[PDB]
């Protein structure tokens, strides 16, 4: 995974 | 003559435009209607080699890049699989985007299952086969 959105 | 082959692909593109429009106006799939923006998600390109989204699918339909619904679904699957590969499962936003990716996949397959004539699809796949020769 990457770090994810909204960050 | 071989006009019949081009007629098949023209009808296929019209069908694909219709399916894609229904996906793109579904509020659940807004997040997949534009490419992921590296300015908002700077690590995206370090995870995802082949980005895809519904606006790119529409461009590809119009430039004749899909000769079969199989190849179209390959790109719907890629939207979903990119989203499940990139997005972790740590907060409610992550879970929402992951559930939306699966629903995009499931919705597209269900429309296709319901509305696509199998002999029509098979003809398109076999023309593509004969053009590979």
């Amino acid at each position: 995974s990457g770090r994810g959105k909204g960050g | 003559l071989e006009e019949q082959e081009e007629d098949t692909f023209r009808e296929l593109r019209i069908f694909l435009r219709n399916v894609t429009h229904r996906l793109a106006i579904d509020k659940r799939f807004r997040v997949f209607t534009k490419p992921v923006d590296p300015d908002e998600v700077p690590d995206y390109v370090t995870v995802i080699k082949q980005p895809m989204d519904l606006s790119s699918v529409i461009s590809k339909i119009d430039l004749h890049k899909y000769l079969t619904v199989k190849d179209y679904l390959r790109d719907i699957d890629l939207i979903c699989s990119n989203a499940l590969e990139y997005n972790p499962d740590r907060d409610p936003g992550d879970r929402l985007i992951r559930h939306r990716a699966c629903a995009l996949r499931d919705t597209a397959y269900a429309i296709i299952k319901e509305e696509l004539d199998e002999d029509f699809e098979q003809l398109a796949e076999e023309i593509q086969e004969s053009r590979k020769k």
